[PDB]
DNA sequence: CACACACT
DNA sequence: AGTGTGTTTTTTTTT
C-alpha cells in the first residue's frame, strides 16, 4: 500500500536510527584531506563539505554521523566518544535517578541510539571498559522503564508529561500511549453534552 | 486492641452508613421477641454483602479481604453491641444472657479475586476470606463445642466463666487449655460446674468438592473442609451443590512438630455464611421463588381447559410428537395427595410410570428432560447403579467407627420425582427389592445389624427397552419385556414406545432436528465456539436470589404443590366409579389384570388433573379426562 | 563463614547481573518477565554458571542444598535492588531457582548408595502426582507466658525438619514459642512418582519407583502416565531397617520426557503462521485427500474408510441447546469385518495419531467399570472411584480392541455412557456423575 | 469513529431490548411476523443500529430502550471489585464500544467513571503483560481471553513495538 | 435480520482482514464472496420492492404516514446499514488491493479467480495510477521506495538459484548458484525483489 | 497441647 | 523432685 498501518502509527527503530545518524558527531581523522600548498571533494547538500575537505589525520573534526560511521567501518576513522558516555557521568546519573524517583535526568534523548551503535562498532575506542557502560546503561534503561510505571499508575484524561524521556523509549511507548489517551478522551467526551 | 478498637468504630461508621443493615437486625429482634413470646428463633446471623461497604471505605473493604482475621472479630464484636445496646429488650432469658449470643457476619456477591474455586484454592491466598460453589460428599455429624465453661462454689457466689478458644472458632490462635474445672477453684472451692448459661457449638466437619463437569479431564473432584458451629448447622444434604464463604486457614502446625519432616500442612477452609445453591445450571436451589404478580399469572388459563394441553406441548420441545406421552409426564410431574389412615396402611400420592420404548427414541433424553424438570430428579439406568447401594448400603464408615446406613438413591428417591432408566438391565436383587417398596413406599432397612425403616415415597418412571431390540406385537409385551407383572402392575402408567415410521411423521421429526441443529444457540457468533462457561455469577447468597416458559412453567407447577390439594369430589366419584364397572371386567384382553391398585391410580391422576385446573377440589372432568388416558395407554394406541 | 556466605551471594549475584550475550543479559530478562507476570522464579543454565565462572559452579556441586538457598536470596535481593526503588519480609517473595542441566542422566534403575543429597539428572514417566502441600516460607510465633513474638523463615533444603523452637529465647518452657498461623507464609508442594525409564526394560525386574517433590512454580506442571526429564538433587530423609532412609529427589528443574506441551489453554505454541499455513490445507481440498491416504500408512487402499475415521478423530460438534437439552457431538464408530484386516493395526495407529484418549482392549480393560471402576482405597475402605478407560477416553477419540470377545453385559452399560455424553454412577451409595466425550 | 470501521458495524448490529411505546401496523416483518403487526407496551431486543434511532424517534418516544444486564448494576459491582478480573470478552467482545454508544445516548459520568477505572486497570496490567517477552505465558493468554477485541488490538501492537525494538538493540 | 446477512459478510471480512494482518507478509486474496453479495442484492431489490409496496401501500390504504411512513424510514434504516456494511467490506477489498499492488506490481493472489472483474480493472488502473506516479516527474526516487532505512550500500550476497549473467548499471554479474557478490544495495535489492537472491 | 506413674 | 508418655461383620469388586 502507501504505508505500512504499523509505520504510520510509529516511527520504527530503524528510523530512529537514520534520524541518529543525521546528527553531527565528533571524530577524529586517519587521513589528512587537507592538501598541502607546496582530487575529489565530498561536495555534500545535506552537510558542509569544507570540512570534510579539511580532515587532518588525529585532529579535532566533527562529522554527521552516518558518514562517521561508514568511515569508522574503513580503518581511516576515529570516533569521539560523548562527554556523558564517560563513565563518572554514567554514575552521576545513576546517582540523580535514585536520588529523584519523580523524575528523569537530562539525557540526550538518542543517547540509547547511540550507545547501541558505539557498542556495535566503537567498541575499541571507549577509554572506559565497554562491558561496565553496557551494564550502566542498561541499569539506567530499567530504573527509567521503572519510573514510568509509576507513571503510569497516574495516568490522566487531561495532560501527560514526560520530562527527559529518550527518543527510543517514548516512541516504543507512542502507541499504546495515545491509544489509551485517546480512548479517555473519547470517553470524557462522550461524557459531556 | 487500638487497631482492634479503630475497626469497630470504622464498622460503626459502615452500620450508620447503611441504615438497612441496622433495621434488618432491629426487624431480627423484633422477631426474636414475638416469637419468643409465642419458635423458629433465626441466630444472631446478620448479612453484608462484599459489594456492600465497598464504597465508603476501599481501605476497610479491602483489609476484609487482606486480613479477615483481623476484620471481621472486631466488626462482629461491634454488630453485637450495637444489637444489644439497639434490642432494647435484655431482661427476658436471663439466663440466656449470661450463656451470650454471639452476633455472626455473612456476605453477598462473589469475591472473584478471592472466590474462585476449590480447585483454584492455593496456599498463596490464605488466611484471606473466600467463597467457592462445591458438591459436598462427606458431612460430619454435629458435635457441641463447649468455649465458655460454667462453673461455680456456692459459698463463692461468683460464678467463674472459663472461655476456651483453642483452634477452630478463634482467630488468634489462643493457646490450648484443657478447661480442668479445678475442684479448688481458686481458694479451696469446690467450684460446681454449673450446666446451662455454657456455651455449646454442634461443630461440623463438612467437606466440600468441586464439579466433575469443571474438574478437567483425568482429575479427580479437588475436596476441602469447612466447620459449622451451631450457627449454620444442617441446611445441605451431601452430595449437594453449594457455595460456601470461608477463610483458608492451616492448624496442626503444619505437622512440623520435631522432625516425616516433609508431610504435608494441615489447612482448612472455616466458613462464617454459606450459600447453598444446589439447582441445575445455578438455578434456585431448587426453590422456586413466588410473587402475587406469578401467583395471579397462569390462573386465568388455568380457567381455559386447554391450558393443559399447553404445558404438555411445552414439555420436551426438543422432541416431535408423543402429545400423549407428555401429558403422561406432565401429570407424572403434578404431586399427588398421600392419604393417610389412623393405621399403618397409608395411601401413597405417588405416581409411578413404566414405560417401553426402542432405543434411540428420545426417552432417555424424556428421562433426562424429566430429570432437568424435577427439583429431586433421581436417574439412573439398569447397569448406571447397583441396586443395594442406591437402595442401601450398610457398611460401615472409618471415621464414624461403627455401622452405617448409605441410601445412594432411596433416601434421595424420597419426596421428590425419581427416573430409573434400562430396568430391564437393572440388577434383578435391585428389581425385586424395589418391588413392593415402591408399592409401600417405605423400606424397614431391617438388613444387618441396623434395623431402623426409613420411607420411600418418591414419584418413579420406568424407561426399559424390549428384550427384543424392538417391541414385536407378535410376541407378547411380557415376551417383548422379561420383567414380571410383580410390581409392574403397580405402574400407575404404563406406556409402549414403538419407533414406527411414516413419511409425514418421519418429516415432521426431520424438520425438527433440523430447526434444532442450524439454530444457533441463543445470541454469541454464528461462528463461535460452544462456551458452556461457568457464567462468572457475581450474586451469590441473597445476590444470588402458545407457548410458555420452562423453568417459568416449573415455578408454577412447584407453586401448584405448595398450594392446589384437590380431594376427591362426589362427580368425579361417580364418573371413575363408572369408569371401574367395565374397567376392571373389560372383556377386550389388555392384560394385566388392573385389581385394585389401578383404581387408586386413576385418583391420583385425576387429582393431579384438577391440581393442573388449581381447583381446591378435584372434578369429574379430571376423573374422565384419566380414564381416557388410561384406556389410551391400556389399549397401545 | 556468614559473612563469608554473603560474599558468595555476592558472587552469584555479580553473576547474573553481569551474565550477558551480545550484550544481552538474559537473566535480567527473565526477571523483567518475571516482574512483569508475578512468578517469583528464575531459570539457569549451569553451563553458562561455568562459563562465567567455574568456582561457584564447584561450589554449587559441592554441596547444593544450602548453596540454593543462598542463591535464592541473592534473587531476591536483585529483585528488590532493580524492581523497586531505592529507599521507597514477606513484602517481596522470594524467587525460586529452575535449572537445566543436559549432564548426563543415570538410570532410575542402578542408582548408587553413593550419590546421596547430590544434585542429578534423570528422565522417568509419572505414575502418581499428589495434591498440593503449603510449606512454611515464614513462620509466626510467639513465647507463651514470655509473650515474646519471633520471625522465622525456614527452607525447604535440609534433610527431617527443623524442630520447634526451644527455652524463652529472649522459664518459658522447652517450646513457648506457639506458632500463630496467621502471619506465617506459605508454599504449596506436590509429591511425584516416577516410574524407571520405559524404554530401559530392565528384564525381569519389576520398575522402581522414586518420590519427588514440587515448589510452587513446579506443582502441577504435568500429569501422571507421562515421562519427564526431571534434573533434581538426590535426596533423603528418614521414613519415620537400621540407618536406612526415604530415598527422593527435590526438584530444581522439569522437563518433559515425553516432551509433549502441557493441558492446551488455547495458547497458540504454533502460533498464527502454522495455524494459517492449517487453513490453507482447509483452504486446499485435495489436502482432505491428503489427510485420507496419510492415515493408515501401507493399508493400500480403503480411503473412504479413512475417511470416515478422519471424520470421527476430527470431532462431532456438541451443541447445547437453549432448552435442557444439548445435541450430542462425538459419535463412535463400529469396526466389523474379516480377521488379520489390519483392523486392530489401524485401531493401534489412529491412537498413536491422536494420544487425547487411549488404546485398550476390552479382556484388558477390567469388565467391572470400563467407564469408571470402583475400587477401594488403601487407606479409606470405601471403594472410591477410580477413572476408567472412558473417562480417559473422554475428551478424546479412543480405539478399544476385542469387543465381540468382550463380555456383552457391561458393553449394554458403555452404550448408555457414550449416548447420555457422561457417565452416570450410583453404585455402592455413591452418585457421582462423570462426562464421556468420547 | 471510523464510518468504515469494521466494530463500528458489529457493535452496531448486535440486538438490544427495546420496548415498543408504539403499536404501529406493518411492522411485524420485525418479528418475522408481517401479518401481525405492533402492539403497545412490548418489549424486544432490536438491533443496536436500529436501536438507537428508534429511541430517538418518538413528543414520547415511539419504541423505548431497555437497561441491559450488559448494563446491569451487578456488572458494575464486578468491575468496581476487581477490574482485572473479569472476562470482557466474554461479557462481550465489544463492551467498551457498546458503553461508548450508551454514553453517548445517556451521559452517565458515573458509568463513564467506572468504565475509565476499569480501562485503566486494564491498561497496565496489558503494559505489564505487552512488555514481558519471549525468548508463551498461559496467564497472558488468559488475561488476553478476558479482554475485549480492541484491548488485544491494543496489546498486540504494544508487544509488537516491544519485539521490533528487542530484536533492534540487541541484534544487528 | 437483512442486515443479518450483511452482518455474516463483514464478520468474513474481518475475519479476512485479521488474516491478513497477523501476518507482516503477503495474504494472497481470498476468494470474491460473490454468494452473500447476491443474496444481498436481491435482498436490497425486494428491500426496493418493499419501498414500493409502502408508495403503491399509501396511494391505496396505508395514508397513515405517521405509521406508513414510519415504516418507509424503519426499510430506508435497514437499507442504509446493508449498504453501509457493503461500502466497509468493498473498501476493506480496496484496501488489500492497493496493498497487494504496491507489493508485487510496484515492488516488482497472482490469479485474478478470486477477484471480480470491476475490481480486476480496478486494480489495473490503480497499478497504471502509481506508474503514472512513477512517470514523469518523482521519477527520481522509487515510488515503492524500500521503506526500511538503508544500512550499507555495499554488500556481500550469496546466489539464491542459478539464473546466468544479468546486466547491471556497470558491472557484470553472472548469477551461478550459490556465489557470494559484494556491490552496491540497487542491484541486489532489485533481484530480491524477484528473490533471485537472499541471506542479505 | 497434658495428666498418673517410675524413678528424677 | 526430673520429665517422660499414653487416650480419637458389611459391599462391592474383583472374578
Ligand atoms: N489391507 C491391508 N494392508 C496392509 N496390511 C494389512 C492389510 N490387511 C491386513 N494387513 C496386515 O495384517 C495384520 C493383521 O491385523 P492386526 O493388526 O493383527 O489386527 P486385525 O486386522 O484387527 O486382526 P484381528 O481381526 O484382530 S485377528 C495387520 O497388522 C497388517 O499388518
Ligand atoms: N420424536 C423425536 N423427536 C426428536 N428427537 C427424537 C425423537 N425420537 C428420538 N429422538 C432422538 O433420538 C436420540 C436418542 O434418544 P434416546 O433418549 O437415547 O432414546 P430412547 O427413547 O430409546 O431412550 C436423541 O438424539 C433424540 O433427540
Ligand atoms: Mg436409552
Ligand atoms: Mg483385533
Ligand atoms: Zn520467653
Amino acid at each position: 500500500m502507501s504505508l505500512p498501518a504499523h509505520l504510520q502509527q510509529t516511527f520504527s527503530p530503524e528510523e530512529i536510527q537514520f534520524i541518529v545518524e543525521n546528527e553531527p558527531i565528533k571524530i577524529f581523522p586517519r587521513i589528512t584531506t587537507r592538501q598541502k600548498i607546496r582530487h575529489t571533494r565530498w561536495q555534500l547538500i545535506t552537510t558542509d563539505d569544507k570540512a570534510l575537505n579539511n580532515m587532518v589525520a588525529m585532529r579535532s573534526t566533527e562529522v554527521v554521523l552516518w558518514i562517521a560511521l561508514l568511515l569508522k567501518q574503513q580503518s581511516k576513522c576515529s570516533i569521539v566518544a560523548p562527554q556523558w558516555l564517560t563513565t563518572k557521568e554514567l554514575d552521576r546519573k545513576i546517582q540523580y535517578e535514585k536520588t529523584h524517583p519523580d523524575r528523569f535526568s537530562e539525557l540526550p534523548w538518542n543517547w540509547l541510539v547511540l550507545a547501541r551503535i558505539l557498542f556495535n562498532k566503537a567498541k575499541d575506542d571507549f577509554h572506559d571498559p565497554i562491558h561496565e557502560l553496557r551494564g550502566k546503561i542498561q541499569d539506567l534503561r530499567e530504573i527509567r522503564q521503572i519510573k514510568v510505571l509509576k507513571g503510569l499508575k497516574y495516568l490522566n484524561e487531561s495532560h501527560l508529561q514526560l520530562d527527559n524521556l529518550s527518543l527510543l523509549e517514548i516512541n516504543e511507548l507512542r502507541p499504546f500511549i495515545t491509544e489509551i489517551m485517546d480512548k479517555l478522551r473519547e470517553i470524557h467526551t462522550a461524557s459531556l453534552t | 486492641d487500638a487497631v482492634f478498637g479503630d475497626r469497630v468504630r470504622r464498622f460503626q461508621e459502615f452500620l450508620d452508613t447503611f441504615t438497612s443493615y441496622r433495621d434488618s437486625v432491629r426487624s431480627i429482634q423484633v422477631y426474636n421477641s414475638n416469637n419468643a413470646a409465642n419458635l423458629n428463633i433465626l441466630p444472631h446471623r446478620i448479612i453484608i454483602s462484599l459489594d456492600d461497604l465497598r464504597e465508603f471505605d476501599r481501605s476497610f473493604w479491602s483489609g476484609i479481604l487482606v486480613e479477615p482475621a483481623y476484620f471481621i472479630p472486631p466488626a462482629e464484636k461491634a454488630l453485637t453491641d450495637l444489637a444489644d445496646s439497639m434490642d432494647d429488650v435484655p431482661h427476658p432469658n436471663a439466663s440466656a444472657v449470661s450463656s451470650r449470643h454471639p452476633w455472626k457476619l455473612s456476605f453477598k456477591g462473589s469475591f472473584g479475586a478471592h472466590a474462585l474455586s476449590p480447585r483454584t484454592l492455593t496456599a498463596q491466598h490464605l488466611n484471606k476470606l473466600v467463597s467457592v460453589e462445591g458438591i459436598v460428599t462427606k458431612t460430619s455429624l454435629v458435635r457441641p463445642k463447649l468455649i465458655r465453661s460454667v462453673h461455680y462454689a456456692a459459698k463463692t457466689g461468683r460464678f467463674h466463666y472459663r472461655d476456651y478458644t483453642d483452634a477452630t472458632t478463634t482467630l488468634t490462635t489462643r493457646i490450648p487449655t484443657p478447661a480442668i474445672y479445678p475442684t479448688e477453684d481458686t481458694e479451696g472451692n469446690k467450684l460446681t460446674t454449673e450446666y446451662g448459661y455454657s456455651t455449646f457449638i454442634d461443630h461440623q466437619r463438612i467437606t466440600v468438592q468441586e464439579m466433575p463437569e469443571m474438574a478437567p479431564a483425568g482429575q479427580l473432584p479437588r475436596s476441602i473442609d469447612v466447620i459449622l458451629d451451631d450457627d449454620l448447622v444442617d441446611k445441605t444434604k451431601p452430595g449437594d451443590r453449594v457455595n460456601v464463604v470461608g477463610v483458608f486457614k492451616s492448624l496442626g502446625a503444619g505437622g512440623m512438630n520435631q522432625s516425616n519432616t516433609l508431610i504435608g500442612f494441615k489447612t482448612l477452609i472455616l466458613g462464617n455464611t454459606v450459600y447453598p445453591l444446589h439447582a441445575r445450571s445455578t438455578g434456585v436451589a431448587a426453590r422456586q421463588m413466588l410473587t402475587d404478580f406469578d401467583i395471579r399469572n397462569i390462573n386465568k388459563l388455568s380457567k381455559k381447559k386447554d391450558i393443559f394441553d399447553i404445558l404438555s406441548q411445552s414439555l420436551a420441545p426438543s422432541i416431535y410428537g408423543h402429545d400423549h406421552i407428555k401429558k403422561a409426564i406432565l401429570l407424572m410431574l403434578m404431586g399427588g395427595v398421600e392419604k393417610n389412615l389412623e393405621n399403618g396402611s397409608h395411601l401413597r400420592g405417588d405416581i409411578n410410570i413404566l414405560m417401553v420404548g426402542d432405543p434411540s427414541t428420545a426417552k432417555s433424553q424424556l428421562l433426562r428432560f424429566v430429570l432437568n424438570t424435577a427439583s429431586l430428579a433421581i436417574a439412573t439406568t439398569g447397569r448406571g447403579s447397583s441396586g443395594v447401594g442406591l437402595t442401601a448400603a450398610v457398611t460401615t464408615d472409618r471415621e464414624t467407627g461403627e455401622r452405617r446406613l448409605e441410601a445412594g438413591a432411596m433416601v434421595l428417591a424420597d419426596r421428590g420425582v425419581v427416573c430409573i432408566d434400562e430396568f430391564d438391565k437393572m440388577t434383578d436383587v435391585d428389581r425385586v427389592a424395589i418391588h413392593e417398596v415402591m408399592e409401600q413406599q417405605t423400606v424397614t432397612i431391617a438388613k444387618a445389624g441396623i434395623h431402623t425403616t426409613l420411607n420411600a415415597r418418591c414419584s418413579v418412571i420406568a424407561a426399559a427397552n424390549p428384550v427384543f431390540g424392538q417391541y414385536d406385537v407378535n410376541r407378547d409385551p411380557h415376551q417383548n419385556i422379561a420383567l414380571p407383572d410383580s410390581l409392574l402392575s403397580r405402574f400407575d402408567l404404563l406406556f409402549v414406545v414403538t419407533d414406527d415410521i411414516n413419511e409425514i411423521r418421519d418429516r415432521s421429526i426431520s424438520e425438527h432436528v433440523l430447526r434444532t441443529h442450524r439454530y444457533l444457540p441463543p445470541g454469541y457468533l454464528e461462528g463461535e465456539p460452544v462456551r458452556e462457561r461457568l457464567n462468572l455469577s457475581l450474586a451469590v447468597g441473597e445476590d444470588a436470589d402458545k407457548l410458555v416458559t420452562i423453568p417459568f412453567l416449573r415455578k408454577y407447577v412447584q407453586y401448584a404443590k405448595e398450594r392446589v390439594i384437590p380431594q376427591l369430589t362426589q362427580e368425579a366419584i361417580n364418573v371413575i366409579v363408572k369408569n371401574y364397572t367395565d374397567l376392571r371386567n373389560d372383556d377386550n384382553t389388555k392384560k394385566s389384570p388392573i385389581t385394585a391398585r389401578t383404581l387408586e391410580t386413576l385418583i391420583r391422576l385425576a387429582t393431579a388433573h384438577a391440581k393442573v385446573r388449581l381447583s381446591k377440589t378435584v372434578n369429574k372432568v379430571d376423573a374422565k379426562v384419566a380414564a381416557n388416558l388410561l384406556r389410551f395407554a391400556l389399549l397401545g394406541e | 563463614n556468614d559473612d563469608d556466605n554473603t560474599e558468595i551471594i555476592k558472587s552469584f549475584k555479580n553473576f547474573i547481573l553481569e551474565f550477558r550475550l551480545d550484550s544481552q543479559f538474559i537473566y535480567r530478562d527473565q526477571l523483567r518477565n518475571n516482574i512483569l507476570v508475578k512468578n517469583y522464579s528464575l531459570t539457569v543454565n549451569m553451563e553458562h554458571l561455568i562459563g562465567y565462572n567455574e568456582d561457584i559452579y564447584k561450589k554449587l556441586s559441592d554441596e547444593p542444598s544450602d548453596i540454593i538457598p543462598l542463591f535464592e536470596t541473592a534473587i531476591t535481593q536483585v529483585a528488590k535492588r532493580i524492581s523497586i526503588l531505592s529507599r521507597a519480609l514477606n513484602s517481596l517473595p522470594t524467587f525460586q531457582l529452575i535449572l537445566n542441566s543436559n549432564a548426563n542422566q543415570i538410570p532410575l534403575r542402578d542408582l548408587d548408595s553413593e550419590h546421596v543429597s547430590k544434585i542429578v539428572r534423570l528422565s522417568g514417566i509419572i505414575i502418581s502426582t499428589s495434591v498440593l502441600s503449603s510449606r512454611a516460607t515464614y513462620l509466626s510465633i510467639m513465647c507463651r507466658n514470655c509473650r515474646h513474638t519471633t520471625s522465622i523463615t525456614i527452607n525447604n533444603f535440609n534433610s527431617n525438619t527443623v524442630s520447634l523452637p526451644r527455652s524463652c529465647l529472649s522459664n518459658c518452657g522447652p517450646d513457648p514459642y506457639i506458632i500463630i498461623h496467621e502471619s506465617s507464609k506459605f508454599i504449596d508442594q506436590q509429591f511425584l512418582k516416577l516410574q524407571e525409564i520405559p524404554e530401559l526394560v530392565p528384564v525381569g525386574e519389576m520398575p522402581r519407583n522414586l518420590t519427588m517433590t514440587c515448589d510452587r512454580y513446579l506443582t502441577n506442571k504435568v500429569i501422571p502416565g507421562t515421562r519427564v526429564t526431571i534434573v533434581g538433587i538426590y535426596s533423603i530423609y528418614n521414613s519415620k531397617g537400621v540407618a536406612i532412609r526415604t530415598p527422593y529427589i527435590k526438584i530444581l528443574g522439569i522437563q518433559s520426557d515425553v516432551e509433549t506441551s502441557s493441558i492446551w489453554n488455547s495458547v497458540t505454541m504454533f502460533t498464527e503462521e502454522e495455524e494459517e499455513e492449517f487453513l490453507q490445507l482447509s483452504r486446499n481440498p485435495k489436502l482432505y485427500e491428503i489427510l485420507t491416504n496419510s492415515i493408515a500408512p501401507s493399508i493400500f487402499g480403503n480411503e473412504d474408510i479413512k475417511k470416515a475415521i478422519v471424520c470421527l478423530l476430527m470431532g462431532g460438534s456438541k451443541k447445547i441447546l437453549p432448552d435442557g437439552m444439548r445435541l450430542r457431538g462425538d459419535i463412535n464408530v463400529l469396526l466389523l469385518g474379516d480377521p488379520g484386516t489390519a483392523k486392530s493395526q489401524l485401531l493401534k495407529f489412529v491412537e498413536k495419531v491422536s494420544p487425547i484418549a487411549v488404546y485398550t482392549s476390552g479382556k484388558g480393560s477390567s469388565a467391572a467399570g470400563l467407564t469408571a471402576s470402583v475400587q477401594r482405597d488403601p487407606m479409606t475402605r470405601e471403594f472410591y472411584l477410580e477413572g476408567g478407560a472412558m473417562v480417559l477416553a473422554d475428551g478424546g477419540v479412543v480405539c478399544i480392541d476385542e469387543f465381540d470377545k468382550m463380555r456383552d453385559e457391561d458393553r449394554v452399560a458403555i452404550h448408555e455412557a457414550m449416548e447420555q455424553q457422561t457417565i452416570s454412577i450410583a453404585k455402592a451409595g455413591i452418585t457421582t456423575v462423570l462426562n464421556s466425550r468420547t | 469513529m471510523g464510518y468504515y470501521d469494521i466494530d463500528d458495524v458489529l457493535a452496531d448490529g448486535t440486538e438490544f431490548p427495546c420496548k415498543f411505546q408504539y403499536d404501529i401496523p406493518g411492522l411485524g416483518y420485525l418479528e418475522n411476523n408481517p401479518g401481525r403487526p405492533i402492539t403497545k407496551n412490548t418489549k424486544l431486543s432490536l438491533p443496536l443500529w436500529l436501536a438507537r434511532i428508534l429511541a430517538i424517534v418518538g413528543p414520547v418516544p415511539f419504541v423505548e430502550l431497555l437497561p441491559p444486564d450488559m448494563f446491569s448494576t451487578k456488572v458494575m459491582n464486578a468491575i468496581k471489585t476487581d477490574p482485572v478480573a473479569l472476562d470482557l470478552h466474554s461479557i462481550n467482545s465489544h463492551f467498551f464500544s457498546l458503553a461508548i454508544k450508551w454514553i453517548m445516548l445517556f451521559s452517565e459520568k458515573e458509568l463513564a467513571n467506572v468504565v475509565s477505572e476499569l480501562l485503566l486497570q486494564r491498561a497496565q496490567e496489558l503494559n505489564h503483560h505487552a512488555s514481558s517477552l519471549s525468548i508463551t505465558n498461559i496467564a497472558t493468554s488468559t488475561f488476553l481471553l478476558k479482554l475485549e477485541e480492541m484491548e488485544k488490538e491494543i496489546y498486540k501492537k504494544s508487544h509488537e513495538s516491544y519485539k521490533d525494538t528487542k530484536r533492534w538493540m540487541f541484534k544487528k | 435480520m437483512y442486515g443479518d446477512l450483511g452482518n455474516k459478510l463483514v464478520l468474513e471480512a474481518k475475519r479476512t482482514k485479521q488474516l491478513y494482518a497477523r501476518s507482516n507478509q503477503d495474504v494472497n486474496l481470498p476468494m470474491y464472496h460473490e454468494d452473500i453479495i447476491r443474496n444481498i442484492l436481491k435482498e436490497v431489490s425486494n428491500l426496493r420492492k418493499n419501498t414500493e409496496y409502502l408508495k403503491e401501500q399509501q396511494q391505496l390504504g396505508m395514508l397513515d404516514d405517521k405509521v406508513a411512513k414510519c415504516q418507509y424510514f424503519v426499510t430506508l434504516l435497514c437499507m442504509e446499514r446493508n449498504k453501509r456494511c457493503l461500502l466497509a467490506y468493498q473498501r476493506l477489498r480496496t484496501d488489500i488491493l492497493d496493498s497487494m499492488a504496491w507489493n508485487n506490481n510496484g515492488l516488482d493472489q497472482q490469479d485474478t479467480n478470486n477477484l471480480s472483474h470491476q475490481e480486476q480493472e480496478y486494480l489495473k488502473e490503480y497499478c497504471d495510477l502509481i506508474t503514472d506516479l512513477k512517470s514523469g516527474d518523482l521519477v527520481d526516487i522509487d515510488l515503492s521506495g524500500s521503506l526500511v532505512p538503508p544500512s550499507d550500500v555495499f554488500i556481500d550476497v550469496r546466489v539464491l538459484k542459478d539464473a546466468g549473467e544479468i546486466q547491471t548499471e556497470y558491472g557484470v554479474f553472472n548469477l551461478i548458484k550459490d556465489s557470494q557478490f559484494f556491490v552496491r544495495q540497487s542491484d541486489v535489492e532489485r533481484l530480491i525483489q524477484q528473490g533471485y537472491l537472499q541471506k542479505i
